[PDB]
């Protein structure tokens, strides 16, 4: 069993590139990272930044979650990040995806021991 | 650093009552849950008492509903457990958690050292 902070990482971090490189960023990126498996994941979120910048986002500002959830954090600083939004002519297995660059504070929830990251919430 | 400092606990006589209580120091926000979990020697951590930074969304497990109450000071990184009633299974190290969910002990990130409770009979 991947754990939940590996997943995390697969799924949502990025660490490589400052911003996404092109307007095929994420039709690469959701295939490489194995998000297009057996369904389409429907939206995802890669974070530009170091891992060491994400994972310090949980020791600091605690906020609640989208659904009302008290163990997420909020970034100090905005992080660039790229948000990936499947096409309406996508269908599986021949999955397809608009790529849109942001920079926003991100807000993840974290579990464990270490605390780390384990889900990407929201970007505000 | 945060820093949560724990006090209270210690050697009890069955049928007596303790407090605990765990103030945070070096934290610049508010932690919206803290808590109380314990563990036994050889037993998995268990949540004992949790509630939010509005005194409400309060928690207990059941084995101590009735005889614990946690308080907290509103709107501060400060937690209290006033335990009464104590029985020789209430023996344990307990610990005070900050910054999770309710009584899930894997979503809080920040952790008390420890304190000996002994319920003696
Ligand atoms: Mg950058």
């Amino acid at each position: 069993k991947e754990t939940a902070a590996a997943k995390f990482e697969r799924q949502h971090m990025d660490s490589s590139t400052s911003a996404a490189s092109s307007s095929n960023y994420c039709n690469q990126m959701m295939k490489s990272r194995n998000l297009t498996k057996d369904r389409c994941k429907p939206v995802n979120t890669f974070v530009h930044e170091s891992l060491a910048d994400v994972q310090a986002v949980c020791s600091q500002k605690n906020v609640a979650c989208k659904n009302g959830q008290t163990n997420c954090y909020q970034s100090y600083s905005t992080m660039s990040i790229t948000d990936c939004r499947e096409t309406g002519s996508s269908k599986y297995p021949n999955c397809a995806y608009k790529t849109t660059q942001a920079n926003k504070h991100i807000i993840v929830a974290c579990e464990g021991n270490p605390y780390v990251p384990v889900h990407f919430d929201a970007s505000v | 650093q945060v820093q949560l400092v724990e006090s209270g606990g210690g050697l009890v006589q069955a049928g007596g009552s303790l407090r605990l209580s765990c103030a945070a120091s070096g934290y610049a926000y508010t932690y919206i849950y803290m808590g109380w979990f314990r563990q036994a020697p050889g037993k998995e951590r268990e949540g004992v008492a949790a509630m939010d930074s509005g005194g409400g969304g309060t928690l207990y497990a059941d084995s101590v509903k009735g005889r614990f109450t946690i308080s907290r000071d509103k709107g501060k990184n400060t937690v209290y457990l006033q335990m009464d009633s104590l029985k020789p299974e209430d023996t344990a190290t307990y610990y005070c958690a900050a910054g999770g969910y309710e009584l899930r002990d894997r979503t809080y990130g920040q952790w008390g050292q420890g304190t000996q409770v002994t319920v003696s009979s």
